[PDB]
RNA sequence: AUUAAUAGGGACGGUCGGGGGCAUCAGUAUUCAAUUGUCAGAGGUGAAAUUCUUGGAUUUAUUGAAGACUAACUACUGCGAAAGCAUUUGCCAAGGACGUUUUCAUUAAUCAAGAACGAAAGUUAGGGGAUCGAAGAUGAUCAGAUACCGUCGUAGUCUUAAGACUAGGGAUCGGGUGGUGUUUUUUUA
């Protein structure tokens, strides 16, 4: 087996408000079945986006972002903590390898112009 | 009486129980009940009715704080004379970088040990370094000005100059 | 014993000595040993025999007093000093031997 | 809907810092006002001089004001955007092992100018001391503004100081396997 009640529980899963991870983690502990990248033949969002159940922003910077915002909330109630500042500068260097890369692999539109100011309106 | 106790270290125990037999069998004439308590770590001396003398208790607390100083405790703990001092400085709340006090502490060591420990010899000092504290015995006299020159080398300066320094006052102590 | 006791509490130094003439409170008021008033001469109080002169003269005020056992309260200087006395410690130990003073409760008040 | 260095990453639960931010909990030694065993000698102490001297000075028959920090146990066993971190609590940016077929393939590689702390006596006295210079000038009151907004000189501005070893012999270090018991690790290989 019943791949395609596999496919179906993935785009159900999707489709509950949950992350992906842990729609495929509930799958892999609760259900039995294998993956995605099993004999189905289907990936996890190439699944979701054929259903229409893929997000806006990709899986590694929806929220990324959002804890890139949140880094800079202790920084915010104290500037002292350079520590936590500087998180956030590492949270900022949390954005680490593919953005641009997807300005060429056409995954994210090159005017998005990504950054933390706007990283609060992206983090919900 | 009341008693002195103190817990010590790791091999403190092992090195202490070696020399047991006539340390005890001399305290307890003397009215000191040194034993080793394995289960909790610590050695303890009570005071009891048969010394001669008030200060078998004063000197089993030098001998007790000799002992846990990790250091020879037959060499430490015959101090109990009027004119004989064994105490320990704790030289570790000096230095907060570990390659600082690594660098201090090969600095109080001297070149292949002998060149640091003339002057404690000048001063006629039984000084042994153990972890953050150093151990010494001898005349009171001669390790008031050997724990201030310690001291002095466990400052943030140079040791090279104070150890020079105790060397031409102990050649200027020959007059 | 008869409440025949007290405690001297010895705060005593590398060159300096003194004596606090106690009961388990503050009283028994019998003497106080000075450092250096038995001999002036920045050696003789740091030896032994000017501080046993010094504890004949308080040993002999503290048996007018009435106190025959003495509490041991060692004190020394302690913090940033060498935190131990000089042959105070072991005078007031041999004039203790000599009076014959009962031996019992000692401690160290060391800081 | 070929690529998965599982080039790399929100995640995922068990388990953690003397990293660190507060939150309470102990006080180890000092200062003054207390105040005395009505002690004038006590620091220093090449012997000295020299600091405080009969204004109480080891102290005290302990109240407060404050900072202060983990003693034999003990000790790098560890943990740092980083200028570093040693009892006892409740909270948090975040950091932490690991497995994942579960997070997606798309979270640019070095970075200087732009930003974050930014440290081994922030010591001494003359000189140009000019551009300017906090500390305060003085204008409009705004129920409220040393800067809101013009007008001046001082530490400053800058130098003056602390063998062709011919050979053996046992021990030593680094291993490993025959067997031996626990440790390693008992899935975190």
């Amino acid at each position: 087996l019943s791949s395609e009640s596999v496919i179906e529980q993935i785009v159900k899963y999707a489709r509950k408000g949950l992350t992906p991870s842990q729609i495929g983690v509930l799958l892999r502990d609760a259900h039995g079945v294998t993956q995605a990248r099993v004999i189905t033949g289907n990936k996890i969002m190439r699944i979701l986006k054929s259903n229409g159940l893929a997000p806006e922003i990709p899986e590694d910077l929806y929220y990324l972002i959002k804890k890139a915002v949140s880094v800079r909330k202790h920084l915010e109630r104290n500037r002292k903590d350079k520590d936590a500042k500087f998180r956030l500068i590492l949270i900022e260097s949390r954005i680490h390898r593919l953005a641009r890369y997807y300005r060429t692999v056409a995954v994210l539109p090159p005017n998005w112009k990504y950054e933390s100011a706007t990283a609060s309106a992206l983090v919900n | 009486e009341s008693s002195f106790m103190t817990l010590f270290p790791k091999y403190r125990e092992s090195y202490l129980k070696t020399i047991w037999n006539d340390v005890t069998r001399a305290l307890d004439k003397h009215n000191i009940a040194c034993v080793l308590d394995l289960v909790e770590g610590s050695m303890t001396v009570k005071t009891t009715r048969k010394t001669y003398d008030p200060a078998i208790i004063l000197k089993a607390r030098d001998l007790i704080k000799l002992l846990a100083r990790s250091v020879p405790f037959p060499q430490a703990v015959k101090i109990l004379q009027d004119d004989m001092a064994c105490d320990v400085i704790k030289i570790g709340n000096f230095v907060t970088n570990k390659e600082r006090f690594v660098k201090r502490r090969q600095r109080l060591v001297g070149p292949n040990g002998n060149t640091l420990k003339a002057l404690e010899l000048l001063t006629k000092c039984y000084i042994l370094v153990q972890g953050n504290t150093v151990s010494a015995m001898g005349p009171f006299k001669g390790l008031k000005e050997v724990r201030r020159v310690v001291e002095d080398c466990m400052k943030n300066i140079h040791p090279i100059y104070h150890i020079k320094e105790l060397m031409i006052k102990r050649e200027l102590a020959k007059r | 014993n008869s409440q025949v006791f007290g405690v001297a509490r010895i705060y005593a130094s590398f060159n300096d000595t003194f004596v606090h003439v106690t009961d388990l409170s503050g009283k028994e008021t019998i003497a106080r040993v000075t450092g250096g008033m038995k001999v002036k001469a920045d050696r003789d109080e740091s030896s032994p025999y000017a501080a046993m002169l010094a504890a004949q003269d308080v040993a002999a005020k503290c048996k007018e007093v009435g106190i025959t056992a003495v509490h041991v309260k060692i004190r020394a200087t302690g913090g940033t000093r060498t935190k131990t006395p000089g042959p105070g410690g072991q005078a007031a130990l041999r004039a203790l031997a000599r009076s014959g003073l009962r031996i019992g409760r000692i401690e160290d008040v060391t800081p």
